[PDB]
């Protein structure tokens, strides 16, 4: 059925520079450009360099070629029109190998045979044929597998701030989640180029690379490739997940990367700045990139989203924070607090939730305690943080037995619970008990979130 | 070689610009002005001058000079103190004979007259030799005792003629390469472009720490040889005595100081002060300025120079890496630099993206900051350099809120974030503990386990007390403090403590000037003994006031741990340090 | 009826600061008023006994 | 600025440059951005005010062959008091140091209305102290701004919470603060108080402590000055 792929198409090869502005790279006496085309200009020096249109008028091509245009000479630069906009080849062979941001495999391996040309796009997925996620995606990570756990198909963001191991939680996520196939789709934007190596390396030493098929964006790489990126991992999470019926999880890093890229791609053009800077279709691109997941009908197979933001000034009123959690189905938070006391992960239950909570954590998913004893966790858990502010107002003494066991259950709960060892696994059954184990402190008539039968079970 | 069409400021357009090439320095007017193109449309480049625009007039020759801007590396350049571009300032001053800086000087980078002794590396004729390879070796100073001249990257090719031994001129011939017939002569310097970086075969992750000498950073936000940092511009003294900290005790085997943006006087401080500093690393003591090299760039200077300053800063940083030694770049008012990348923006008409900076400040930035990191520098031997990066913002608002400052925290590794309130209580170094973070404790780690064990541990138990304190200072502040538990009192009185004595050091004064690792260990063990054993103590039962009236003379001897001198050996002051908090195990039974 | 303020993006986050701690303050210090009324009663019961 | 250059560098005199309301000189530099159709800036003023400003505040200080200097001191006025604003914060950026006229001090009816908090020198730190003028110019300088900030911050707090909230420290500075806004800072013209008066004045401000609160005295000068 891909007998049209036996076709050579020529290509052009334009000596027609009209001018050079900044990324951008215009020509003159185009035949027919075609919008979003790769393009590939080569230096007067003889360096390729791959490019973009980002314009086109009639006989002409505003090209914003990756890697800048730092040598672009008008008298003597080929430019080359591959006929088409850009596609990933993909293949089931895709795992295990690590790709950088214009899916060129930067691993010392061969180029990945492809098994089809997938535009990096794709299509909106239809609404009637999407299903509502049914079970959970484990996660190492206790407190999300407990307080915030995941469905199979939701898109569950992680606010964290600049410094804040949100890069660390993401490379234990993709190490240790499963299902209670799999294969996880790591896009990193914009990370620093240490934090690149210690994604290859990580998972390179601890075999979870066999099932990861690992995008990498460094800082220092082109904009565009940084725009291209998570299209790149969405592609190939819809290839996996739709074409092939094995459940995905992209965790995407550095959205607030992505959005940068955004500002200076809509800056490259005469786009006047929105409400921080950001496009005003930011809402339209960040919707596109995480509504490209979900459970669908006649496929078995889903994908998840872990967007992982950086909130730039740690405030969710940024029009990336803001958006994202119009778009997403949950938030879970990283704490600079909890951070500064050596808690991993430092993430915090109380501004985090998964709306989709229900569906994941039931009966036949999980353990059936699961829903109560995620509730009782955190209702107990907001009464420790009173309880210690209410500790230094009112004294210790007059704080009611149940403040004072429920400072004893935040310290156990902040120490043993949420503090989790970066290469400790813990499925949802080992989270569960521990959390039982925290919450058995409490005689079993304080335990009122939880329902009475499983109450009498499990306690 | 076109003619000048429009002047409007920096920005000049030149017609007749037929085959040129963006950012190519090209000779603007009569009086050879460096610019470099920076858009081009049709036969008119448009040019960014480097110099004083003021005079010049439509039909002024441009000439092009077919190169980017192009730093000239080579022995020579270990101590001198450069513009913006590449521009001896004390050569200038020596040729000109005046005060002034004449427009269009011609001066060259690096001096021919001086006679290098030269020392033929491994290398023969006949042999095969690459890029980034060592074929001799130059003694500039004392401290720089081996400027191994290095093959320019991206030059390769069999060595027709290697020249002998003896005392040779940059001018001078030094060794020949063959390559595919065409003979290439090269001398001992070498030109690179600023804005392409230098080729390393592998980027190693950074490990062994560099010691910023200031107590906090070193144990609770540590940075690494290759690291970028990110400290408060001027209004903490973080900055100030941190870049001198740094050239003197970094054990950085070399220092490029890059000030883009700086102050008039603020310049003439360190090109006065630099000289008289002095370091103990050799035998005996020898000036800084034979390990630094600065890249003064004043606020007078044009906004293409103080663009252009943190390349040229960055890229010797890259050479001398490439030599194989380790190098802590300083770069000083990054946001001035990038409020020049702004106003550059504006000149051109690009549309800004945030607060008027341009859309392609994170991009500028991220290119500027990951230049750093330990790399195997290319071509044998095998050599591994690291540039530190110690870059600089300003506080725009006064707090971590400008556009700048968010690209660099987002592309950052560490950063040692201001605080206001600790600035206005002249507390010194103001490093806010709350904000400020370092990403290489996990991989510091391994060091840490090798050296001192239990140093991780002792920075967890210290930032959450201090984290434990600020959640109790706050409800202190709202509530009052009449009410507060015997554990919480001494979380308090150890928290002030602690700002008091650890975070707290002068760095003008003889004992606090550079508190080395051990010793800033065995501060944290003191502090952290004397909290535990205080919590012990309360949980026994023992009232907190009669224990610290009691134990005044312990937390006064903790105190002065501050005041132990370093100058008298890691083997004698551990000694004292472990007498310190013997007798203060046994004081507290009473 | 407002603080006489200069607009800017560290004032906001300084108001929003004290914000949150007034509000925080405010719920501490109506439950410690609450928690003082029961001790308060307690005391004026064993007055009268 | 040409005129000071001169009269310091050939004549070899000592000119104090004392150019007002360079807003005035912005806002001039604004009207011709505007006219001139450019990409503004912040505030519609000139993106390259900054350029512009340093042009002309670089022109200040000491050459090496030439005995004489420009201590240029441009007066500015800010739009609405506030330091955000681009034209004071250019000139933050480059003149060197800052002394910040206060509209809540002047309203309290100080002369001069100077807010320490704000104001700054760059060069005090080390034309300061040493023999240059007295061994103590520098640790009492940074008394002072800690304890005045510590006054403000318990003002503030006072404010918002009671007074006997303030603990004895809070007390002790907000008694100093008075004292110091009241005798210290205000200062009647023609005054002309030495350098040494204002700090043997400053220490009996100072003196208000118990000399173990004095934490920013270096305790050898605290022991030779108390």
């Amino acid at each position: 059925a891909v007998e049209q792929g036996f076709n050579v198409k020529p290509r052009l090869n334009y000596n027609t520079v009209s001018g050079v502005n900044g990324p951008l790279v215009i020509l003159e006496k185009v035949k027919f450009p075609r919008y979003n085309e790769i393009v590939n200009l080569t230096l007067p020096d003889g360096t390729v360099r791959q490019g973009q249109v980002l314009e086109i008028r009639g006989d002409r091509a505003i090209v914003q070629v990756f890697e800048g245009t730092s040598g672009i000479d008008v008298k003597k630069t080929t430019v080359e029109f591959t006929g088409e906009s850009l596609r990933i080849p993909v293949s089931e062979d895709m795992l295990g190998r690590i790709f950088d941001g214009s899916g060129r495999p930067i691993d010392n391996g061969p180029k990945v045979f492809a098994e089809d040309y997938l535009d990096i796009n794709g299509s909106p997925i239809n609404p009637y044929a999407r299903i509502y996620p049914e079970e959970m995606i484990s996660t190492g990570v206790s407190a999300i597998d407990t307080m915030n756990s995941i469905a199979r198909g939701q898109k569950i963001p992680i606010f964290s701030a600049s410094g804040l191991p949100h890069n660390e939680i993401a490379a234990q996520i993709c190490r240790q989640a499963g299902l209670v196939n799999f294969s996880i789709v790591f896009a990193a934007m914009g990370v620093n180029l240490e934090t690149a190596r210690f994604f290859k390396q990580d998972f390179e030493e601890n075999g979870s690379l066999e099932r990861t098929s690992l995008f990498l964006n460094l800082a220092n790489d082109p904009t565009i490739e940084r725009i291209i990126t998570p299209r790149l991992a969405l592609t190939t999470a819809e290839y996996l997940a739709y074409q092939t019926e094995r459940h995905v999880l992209t965790i995407l890093t550095d959205m607030s990367s992505y959005a940068d890229a955004l500002r200076e791609v809509s800056a490259a053009r005469e786009e006047v700045p929105g409400r921080r800077g950001y496009p005003g279709y930011m809402y339209t691109d960040l919707s596109t990139i995480y509504e490209r997941a979900g459970r669908v009908e006649g496929r078995n197979g889903s994908i998840t989203q872990i967007p992982i933001l950086t909130m730039p000034n740690d405030d969710i009123t940024h029009p990336i924070p803001d958006l994202t959690g119009y778009i997403t189905e949950g938030q879970i938070f990283v704490d600079r607090q909890l951070h500064n006391k050596g808690i991993y992960p430092p993430i915090n239950v109380l501004p985090s939730l998964s709306r989709l909570m229900k569906s994941a954590i039931g009966e036949g998913m999980t353990r059936k305690d699961h829903g109560d004893v995620s509730n009782q966790l955190y209702a107990k858990y907001a009464i420790g943080k009173d309880a210690a502010a209410m500790k230094a107002v009112v004294g210790e003494e007059a704080l009611s037995i149940e403040d004072k066991l429920s400072l004893e259950f935040l310290e156990k709960f902040e120490k043993t619970f949420i503090t989790q060892g970066a290469y400790e696994d813990r499925t949802v059954f080992e989270s569960l008990d521990q959390a039982w184990s925290l919450l058995r402190i409490y005689p079993k008539e304080m335990l009122n979130r939880i329902s009475p039968k499983i109450l009498d079970e499990f306690y | 070689y076109g003619a000048i069409y429009s002047v409007s400021g920096p920005v000049v357009i030149a017609e007749n610009m037929i085959g040129c090439a963006m950012y190519e320095l090209v000779k603007v007017g009569h009086d050879n002005l460096v610019g470099e193109v920076i858009r081009i449309d049709g036969d008119k480049a448009t040019i960014q001058v480097y110099e004083e625009t003021a005079g010049l007039t439509v039909g002024d020759p441009v000439l092009r000079t077919g190169k980017p801007l192009s730093v000239e590396l080579g022995p020579g350049l270990m101590e001198t103190i450069y513009d913006g571009i590449q521009r001896p300032l004390k050569a200038i001053k020596e040729e000109s004979q005046s005060i002034y800086i004449p427009r269009g000087i011609d001066t060259p980078a690096l001096d021919r007259t001086i006679k290098w002794q030269f020392t033929p590396g491994k290398f023969q004729v006949g042999d095969h030799i690459s890029g980034g390879d060592i074929y001799g070796s130059v003694f500039e100073n004392s401290l720089i005792s081996s400027h191994k001249i290095l093959l320019p990257p991206r030059s390769r090719g069999t060595i027709t003629w290697i020249a002998p031994a003896g005392e040779y001129t940059l001018d001078e011939k030094i060794l020949e390469v063959e390559f595919d017939g065409k003979k290439s002569d090269f001398t001992l310097y070498h030109t690179w472009p600023v804005r392409v970086p230098r080729p390393v075969t592998e980027k190693l992750s950074a490990d062994y720490p560099l010691l910023t000498g200031q107590r906090v950073l070193d144990a609770l936000f540590p940075c690494v040889q290759g690291g970028t940092t990110c400290i408060p511009g001027a209004f903490g003294c973080g900055k100030t005595v941190i870049s001198q900290s740094l050239s003197k005790y970094s054990n950085s085997d070399a220092i490029i100081y890059v000030g883009c943006g700086e102050r008039g006087n603020e310049m003439a401080e360190v090109l006065m002060e630099f000289p008289e500093l002095y370091t103990e690393m050799s035998g005996t003591k020898e000036p800084i300025m034979k390990r630094t090299t600065l890249v003064a760039n004043t606020s007078n200077m044009p906004v293409a120079a103080r663009e252009a300053s943190i390349y040229t800063g960055i890229t010797l940083a890259e050479y001398f890496r490439d030599q194989g030694k380790n190098v802590s770049m300083i770069a000083d008012s990054s946001s001035r630099w990038a409020e020049a990348l702004r106003e550059i923006s504006g000149r051109l008409g690009e549309m800004p993206a945030d607060q008027g900076f341009p859309a392609y400040l994170g991009a500028k930035l991220a290119s500027f900051y990951e230049r750093a990191g330990k790399a195997v520098a290319l071509g044998s031997p095998d050599r591994t350099g690291s540039v530190s990066i110690v870059a600089a913002v300003s506080p725009a608002g006064g707090d971590f809120s400008d556009p700048v400052t968010t690209a660099t925290l987002g592309i950052t590794q560490v950063f040692w974030g201001l605080d206001k309130k600790l600035a206005q209580r002249k507390h010194f170094p103001s490093i806010n503990t709350s904000v400020s973070y370092s990403k290489y404790t996990n991989v510091l780690n391994k060091f840490y386990d090798s050296n001192y064990p239990e140093f991780p541990v002792l920075r967890d138990r210290m930032k959450e007390i201090l984290s434990n304190a600020e959640e109790l200072e706050q409800v202190v502040q709202l509530v009052g403090k009449s009410a507060l538990s015997d554990s919480d009192k001494i979380t308090l009185d150890v928290a002030t403590l602690i700002k008091e004595d650890f975070l707290q050091q002068n760095g003008y004064s003889t004992y606090d000037a550079f508190c080395p690792i051990w010793k800033t260990f065995d501060m944290m063990r003191a502090f952290i003994s004397y909290h535990d054993e205080a919590q012990k103590a309360v949980a026994n039962g023992a009232n907190w006031s009669k224990l610290a009236d009691s134990t005044g003379d312990v937390k006064h001897a903790v105190s002065s741990s501050k005041f132990f001198e370093p100058s008298r050996g890691e083997k004698e002051v551990h000694g004292e340090f472990e007498k310190l908090l013997s007798t203060m195990q046994e004081r507290f039974a009473e | 009826n407002r603080e006489q303020v200069f607009p800017t993006r560290m004032t906001l986050g300084l108001m929003k600061t004290k914000l949150k701690g007034a509000n925080q303050g405010y719920s501490l210090l109506k439950r410690k008023s609450e928690a003082l009324t029961k001790r308060f009663r307690d005391i004026t019961k064993r007055i009268d006994d």
